[PDB]
């Protein structure tokens, strides 16, 4: 017994707009956070809500990046989302 | 002498100063500030006319218009970043085709 | 009362044999004004934040820098420190 | 380069969350870019913040601030 | 064959061997021309978007403004502010670059002309140049003039209000006949804010054939007329019984 | 050798300083 | 005998040479009294008996004016995202919901 | 119905300024819509600034505040 392509897939979407949780790991961002910010200014320390901001705030950045490009993906009548896609959200969005 | 003399700037640093205490932003604005503020806004200044007459001796003028504006910011990579929400009037648009519509 | 007299100043210097209609004078006096409040408006948030009672030039320096892009802060933030070097000295 | 440590299942589920049913195989290093300008905008703000607070530690407020500068406006952290 | 001579000679009406019983004509003459025309106003200039090197020419050298132009594309001509200046060869109109034309006899229909060597695509000929008449005298003339009891009649509407007299004064361009296998063509080129009438070719045509073209067909009296040519499809007679102009 | 209309700039005149 | 007509031309050189015209020029481009009309009736809806300068319908022609131009810039980059050249009203209200209207 | 007074070829005209070649037959009728909703919001913050400033004329200022209020920094008529 297999699913045929697409039944996990809207599973999947079903259960991550149902769940509330954080997608991204906390030690690899934290690892890139603490490596972006020294080239700013000298002996950058860190408190913890600064990072579970960071965090937040970026994964609904990328959510909200990706709905439109679902929408640019189903106005060029496909299913595949593809980087043309998102230059053009990132295009007509005003980046 | 005057403070614009002092510094040696052109724009006016009382009216700046008397700007920063009447527009109600602290109960306080402090002082090298109106010098400051004067030479940013003097670079920003030149800078824009700058870009402006040279648009404007780019096509055979000699007094800078509305459009010899708008081709100096729009033509520019971070006077556009800076003015990207600002609508100027008389101004226009940039002359560009997309390349799938020419024959 | 504006900066119309001094706008000429400025432009006389840069460009010599050139003139300047009014509407475009008025498009600078418009700019001049909008950034003045931009940097103002900045340098009254960044005192609220530290309960400081004041505005002063390192104030006016960081509403300098969050506002203006890379490069052309840096030049602002040259020419106002030979501005204030040369105002004490 | 620790951009890579953003994985492929991450950005798989943030997808899933976003509505995306079927995802090709170049959207990865398009939102590691993107995302790597984010964070190069905001930690630059709030680094600029808390170089001149006169202090050693980015706290959150700071970042509250710089999300604030940009027209995010995040809520939960004071 | 053609023999360009001012001296007036002794052949009545066929202009085969001796040209010179009418007058030929440059660029075309105008009567009632007033200032009002979008001339100088908005069409002041058209320039082409061009970066050229103009230093490297008979090696790695690419001719300037072919058709990659943005005047080209659109059916107009350059001026004389172009970033090439005395190389670009869209002013084709005002270098008078033609090309090799002789008018001989090729059938009884009439005189005509034949191609001298090969001759691309795309390729100018020559010009339209006549008379520019104007609302008022289009309708005497044409009622003082067919009782004249003439054969050709040299009319060419440049639009709905101008028609152009090649009759009195005309250049080369005047003996091209009609066939429904047309080989040239006629396109409306826009030089100095002025239309211009001129001719290209469609495809290769071969050493000594034939370069005519195309009407778009049109009675004015009762009459009719038919062709001679016959390659095809000739219909000879007009479009039936139609009216229009 | 050739000039475009003056009408273009007639529409906006110059900034009078007094 | 006849007088003949030359040519016509293909569809899309006039279109071109008009895209050139109407952005090289800077003016108006729509009627003024039409529009001086339409604010009016618009403004009736709010307060009855107002009263308007001109240079107050003039800033509301030129910000009307640049709208829709940035308007049909993203439509354009739709229509041409869309693979097509004809610019259809889901081009207009993909932009609208992109752009967050 | 003075909506119908913003013609065929001035939304065309428009649409030539904006870089578009061929148009389809209802662009006219979601242009209007459009304008309208647009003119409408303008004008209902700038008559919402003339009474609260006691006036009965709508100034220029007034209709200047209001796309800043906005977003669309208006140059020109200050």
């Amino acid at each position: 017994h297999r699913y045929r392509p697409g039944t996990v897939a809207l599973r999947e979407i079903r259960r991550y707009q149902k769940s509330t949780e954080l997608l991204i790991r906390k030690l690899p961002f934290q690892r890139l956070v603490r490596e972006i910010a020294q080239d700013f200014k000298t002996d950058l320390r860190f408190q913890s809500s600064a990072v579970m901001a960071l965090q937040e705030a970026s994964e609904a950045y990328l959510v909200g990046l990706f709905e439109d490009t679902n929408l640019a993906a189903i106005h060029a009548k496909r299913v595949t989302i593809m980087p043309k896609d998102i230059q053009l959200a990132r295009r007509i969005r005003g980046e | 002498k005057t403070r614009s003399s002092r510094a040696g700037l052109q724009f006016p640093v009382g009216r700046v100063h008397r700007l920063l205490r009447k527009g109600n932003y602290s109960e306080r604005v402090g002082a090298g500030a109106p010098v400051y503020l004067a030479a940013v806004l003097e670079y920003l200044t030149a800078e824009i006319l700058e870009l402006a007459g040279n648009a404007a001796r780019d096509n055979k003028k000699t007094r800078i218009i509305p459009r010899h504006l708008q081709l100096a910011i729009r033509n520019d990579e971070e006077l556009n970043k800076l003015l990207g929400r600002v609508t100027i009037a008389q101004g226009g648009v940039l002359p560009n085709i997309q390349a799938v519509l020419l024959p | 009362e504006s900066y119309s007299v001094y706008v000429y100043k400025v432009l006389k210097q840069v460009h010599p044999d050139t003139g300047i209609s009014s509407k475009a004078m008025g498009i600078m006096n418009s700019f001049v004004n909008d950034i003045f409040e931009r940097i103002a408006g900045e340098a009254s948030r960044l005192a609220h934040y530290n309960k400081r009672s004041t505005i002063t030039s390192r104030e006016i320096q960081t509403a300098v820098r969050l506002l203006l892009p890379g490069e052309l802060a840096k030049h602002a933030v040259s020419e106002g420190t030979k501005a204030v070097t040369k105002y004490t000295s | 380069d620790n951009i890579q440590g953003i994985t492929k299942p991450a950005i798989r589920r943030l997808a899933r969350r976003g509505g995306v049913k079927r995802i090709s195989g170049l959207i990865y290093e398009e939102t590691r870019g993107v995302l790597k300008v984010f964070l190069e905008n905001v930690i630059r703000d709030a680094v600029t913040y808390t170089e001149h607070a006169k202090r050693k530690t980015v706290t959150a407020m700071d970042v509250v601030y710089a999300l604030k500068r940009q027209g995010r406006t995040l809520y939960g952290f004071g | 064959d053609d023999f360009r001579d001012p001296q007036r000679w002794k052949e009545c009406a066929k202009q085969g061997k001796m040209p010179c019983y009418f007058d030929l004509i440059e660029e075309n003459v105008y009567l009632t021309e007033r200032k009002k025309n979008k001339s100088h106003r908005d069409i002041k200039r058209m320039q082409c978007e061009c970066t050229p090197l103009s230093k490297d020419e008979r090696a790695q050298g690419e001719i300037a403004c072919g058709e990659d132009c943005l005047n080209r594309l659109l059916m107009i001509e350059c001026s004389s502010r172009c970033p090439n200046g005395d190389y670009c060869s869209n002013r084709r109109f005002q270098r008078k670059q033609h090309a090799d034309v002789e008018v001989i006899l090729t059938e009884k229909k009439g005189w005509g002309l034949r191609a001298a060597k090969d001759l691309p695509s795309n390729t100018f000929v020559l010009e339209y140049c006549g008379e520019v008449l104007d609302h008022k005298e289009f309708k005497a003339r044409v009622k003082e003039y067919a009782r004249n009891k003439n054969i050709h009649y040299y009319f060419m509407a440049l639009k709905n209000d101008e028609i152009i007299d090649a009759t009195q004064k005309g250049n080369c361009s005047r003996f091209m006949n009609h066939s429904c296998e047309p080989n040239c063509e006629t396109q409306k080129w826009t030089v100095n804010g002025q239309l211009r009438v001129g001719f290209f070719t469609t495809k290769l045509v071969p050493s000594g054939s034939e370069l005519t073209f195309d009407y778009q067909f049109q009675r004015y009296g009762k009459e009719a007329q038919k062709c001679f040519c016959g390659s095809a499809n000739c219909r000879g007679y007009l479009g039936g019984e139609n009216r229009v102009s | 050798a050739e000039e475009g209309d003056s009408e273009s700039e007639i529409e906006d005149e110059t900034f009078n300083p007094s």
